[PDB]
């Protein structure tokens, strides 16, 4: 079956070396530490599947693209701010990404 | 044909007739001219002689069953493989297609059509006949799109020869 | 249209249906293509171009007032009107005539013409369908004459895109 | 053009457009497509060529002058002067004459046509668009006679290149 | 030519004529227009020409030994030939195929068609000769399917003159 | 359809009404004639039924797209392929495309054409009524292109059956 | 031709080109396609075939002279010899005349039109380009009859091929 | 279009006027239909319709450019890419070249002609009637063949619709 | 042409005159119309068009010298070259062939034809006359199929004015 | 054209007049429409419009200079290019060739024709003229081929309006 909002919740966390870990660690090298609380991986499952029913379904790859976006700010000056705990929450992921609607296709070719 | 459809109140309906009509005979009077696709989240009708007019709904059936039942953009897709370098032949027929969403009429020729503001529309030889006891059901009474759709066709049954009162009528939710 | 008629058992009867059709649009259901005439004594039921439909039979009424109602007779002289040096002008209607003794069928360029041995007869567009059904329950059933008009109006209305389903049918004690 | 006509609660309204188009430009768009005859007590609205309307029209006023204005009479009357020998010449136009008692449609190979049972006459073009947006609001409202023929006109004008939206209404009271 | 195939109690027949015309000459007489396929598995009636009307026969073979026989699915295999993309050509001709379970009609242009609820079909221009009597009987009769195509084929010999009485009849099982 | 396009004062205005025309009957009067490419650089206004009319225009955006905007360079990179051996179809319509620098008009069969000293175009059915009232008026007034084009519009819309005063109007800067 | 008429101030002009064409060929380029009429007081230009064109007028004309040149009722009187049972035989060709008082349009089957608000007539293969321009010049400018006249004329001889620019234009005082 | 070439004491002019035609109207009136080719080696007037009428000049030049401006053999070469197995399509329109050597008239549907003795040709619409001046002129008078072309190209302007005198004229050395 | 083939006792002739037609005038008129194949095992005659006339005759020949001039096999084997999906191009022609064994009539178009009981074949214009003395002979006379052929031609040379008495006959053993 | 070839005394003659026709005006009345090919071993006399008149005289030269100028080899040879299964185009004209040995008509369809007995051969609209004048001399005068030749163009060409009395003759040896 396909992968719903509440199944891209649970792969988000529970699978070793899920994308919530890989960052937790790759961002523990740095010097930092990173928290991502419950109901930011609710934004973020149901943000990455409000993205699979408006463009091509790619699955679960799409978490990848997402979080990637996500965590763009910190990935690039996390050297520069060791030991720090950031807090990853709704109001964090929500002002992270933006938002994302239907390309144009009525008004561009459509009479 | 006579194929229309009428979008009141979160309804969205799609009725035609059942008359395949040779010369000016007829040859079977129940054909289902309106079906369902994408296992039912879809209303096509069509019109224009059997042949291209079924092909045409299976190119747009490939088109939704490819693209998440995304009509607009199956239309899209499907209107953009007639206007390219090497043409996709050329059909004599046109479709009426709607969900929950949109409402449209796409033609074998390569175009896509929108409704107008009232957001009703028709097809085929008794098709003006629908659409002028819709719009004028529509601007003027409370029925439901589907009391409309049942009342338009046979409205356009007694006038046009190509039109029965034996009508399928489809809605959605 | 579609008119026909038999003739089984000391009964003639003639009947049509009522769809007056202008190009492939219908503008009236009801018309009576099949009427009474002098004194109620012979029945006539006409196909054609309307206009043209009722002065042929308008004509052949003046000759029935004329000829003491003698159908064959009448038939003849108004044959004999068109059959001559000075025409009288080709109308596009033809008629099919009965009374107790005959059935006739008339048209507008004169020339009366008799029944085959069946005694039916059929005229219009749907005329050969009609004739079909007819000579098939002339030959297999005891139907009454009657019943066998009613029958075959249908299964050719069923047929022709020009004959809708509304009869008008005449039978002569 | 579009004419049509709608008797209800002992009121006749006859309205129509007033686009006079030659080809496929437009020469006159402010054209008095109906009018009043026999003293104002009798409306006719005309479709077809304009010439040819204008004298089909003149030749049933004659006739209704010379019969104390009996529509019905004046009509059969005037058809019997191209149901002869002596022919009338075939015009190219239809009339929607209407009185107090009754609605009939008059065309100029001579035939006078009654409406079906609700009393709703149109022509023209654009007739069947307003016959069919009449029939819808007549057999689903309470709207007068008048409402009727304004709103069917204009869901027709929306619909014919050749009706446009300046009307011309009578009624009678 | 005229090809009509009857359904009635577990009997399924098919009949046609054998008359090759060229213009309005006859070139051969006795010409067999049904044949039998997949073994004596399914009936199939031809028209339209010749040439087409046999390599459509021959398209469906080719799809019936290919598909165990399965009449339905064999016809939409075949029908699907031409709906698609890269077009199978166009034929001039159409098949009326029927086995012990289901009775098809396919045209050489990629439509499938299932008779309606009296299971009757016909084909050719003696077709609706042949559909009207076989409907007349049908519904007013004992007859067997096979007296009734008997029965039908005359009827339409008789109208149509491009239909002799020459016929051969195949029927399952 | 009418597009007209007028250049005064440093100013381009490219205008067209909304009729999408079936036969003589009206499908849709909204439509966006007028469409904008190459991120708002470059006007666009077609004519020539949908379809056709459509992929031309497309065409000319992956010429833009492919050349930075250079309307004269873009406009005969797209003639040209149709000016070779390998033909590109052959389309039953045409483009109005003005940017600030020049304003063209170019026929899907491979030519390009440029504006006479007055610099006015236009095309479609209505397409010389607005080309003469557009030369009557900046030859004879004062204003602007952008009023210009809407006056002539409507002076077009009112004389074309195919045209209506429902128009959409793109300038630039 | 082209013929055009403004009609503006208390001043009447009607003005027109002089190109004779045969076919695709020019017979003669100084042609006088305006001219006066009883007693210079009523001016008339004629478009269509030549001689028709001229019988049309000194038909107009005999009509003039018989009722103390009222414009008006003679229109009108010549009108009604076509209008009638005895023909007087189609003339391919049109007039615009114009007195003092009145403008109007007459044709050759028979028909008297009256100008729309503007008081503006025009007609001839490029009528409506004059049209246009003159709507567009009488509506936006304070140009007095005979510039708008002399104007528009060149704006359609510059459109059409039948059209050249050497006018013949007459006022009334 | 009119193009016509003389050539009188080691001269060669080529001339053609400058209208493009649309149906009977005139859509430019400016446009240059005498062209210079091989840096100003060759001269080249087109007529038949812009698309194909270019796309046979372009072909020319790709001729040109690659054979060093030989015309003749330029000409032969372009000739025999059409008189192949693999056609190269067919072009609705014919090419008057010359250079100070030779002067021919290529067609494209693969022919290449020369003049007559006098030297002189003309091709389009207006073609003969220049012909017929020309020949007239340099026969019997002494004019210069720029003369001559000037002199022949109005001539032919009066006579046809779709040649104006908005000429230009290009000449060797 | 005129191709007649008669066999009785144990004979197969095959006839035919020499014309060959243009237009309505005599170009050959003794031309070889019949031919023999297979080092003289099998005759042909030909109808329909030099040219394609001839091109069946040698793709018939290239099926006997390849299957062992069996003529039913190779005339099927050729036909199914027509009844596939890539056709064979369409050839406007027919051959009436026959060898000791059997005689048969194959079109350009892929069909073959067995003659009736009698065993005569006739194709060409003057086909059916020859056919029609052919029956008339052999059914009331006891002449040779070679007398009889050579009656049946000169009977329809006679009637036929694309048909001559200066034919070649072929017969076999 | 008028193409005639005399064959009498070791003589072979081929002449043509020289009328270059464009619609029904003359473009070129020199053109050489009898050429010699194989180094002048044999005669080739075209007509059918230029361009394919002219591939046709190629593709024959090509198929001689490629069998040793063996006339009969290299037309059977060029002929079998059209009556294969893939087509070599049509073409739209006919040469008469001939060289010392024989003389022959081939048609750019796929056919080659040899003469009568007489031994004549002539083609083109000015055609069965030269060749009526020809047998009527070659059967009742002592004239050498070339006299005959000259003598039976001319009569041609004063009564085809294709046809001119300036003709190119050619013989062998």
């Amino acid at each position: 079956t396909a992968l719903s909002a509440a199944d891209f919740e649970r792969i988000l966390t529970e699978p070793h070396a899920s994308l919530t870990e890989q960052y937790k660690a790759l961002m523990a090298t740095e010097g930092v530490n990173i928290a991502f609380t419950t109901d930011a991986v609710k934004k973020i499952a149901e943000a990455a599947f409000r993205v699979n029913e408006k463009t091509e379904n790619i699955g679960a790859r799409r978490l990848h693209t997402v979080m990637e976006r996500l965590m763009d700010k910190i990935s690039f000056s996390a050297s520069d701010m060791n030991g720090q705990t950031v807090n990853i929450d709704a109001a964090y992921v929500a002002d992270a990404l933006g938002e994302v609607v239907e390309n144009e296709d009525l008004s561009r070719f459509i009479l | 044909t006579t194929i229309v459809s009428v979008r009141r109140n979160g309804q969205v309906v799609v009725g035609g007739d059942g008359q395949v009509s040779l010369g000016n005979t007829v040859m079977k009077g129940n054909a289902r001219k309106v079906r369902r696709l994408y296992n039912g989240k879809v209303l096509a009708g069509f019109a224009g002689g059997t042949a291209d007019a079924f092909t045409l709904f299976e190119l747009f059936e490939r088109k939704l069953e490819m693209h998440q039942g995304h009509l607009l953009k199956s239309a899209v897709e499907l209107a953009k493989d007639w206007r390219t370098d090497r043409a996709l032949r050329k059909l004599e027929a046109m479709l009426i297609v709607a969900d929950e969403k949109e409402s449209l009429i796409i033609t074998g020729i390569g175009d896509v059509v929108q409704p107008e503001e009232d957001q009703i529309l028709a097809i085929g030889s008794g098709g003006n006949y629908a659409l002028s006891a819709a719009r004028a059901l529509v601007e003027n009474t409370e029925l439901s799109a589907h009391e409309i759709v049942e009342k338009s066709l046979r409205i356009a049954g007694d006038i046009c020869v190509f039109t029965n009162t034996n009508f399928t009528i489809e809605e959605l939710p």
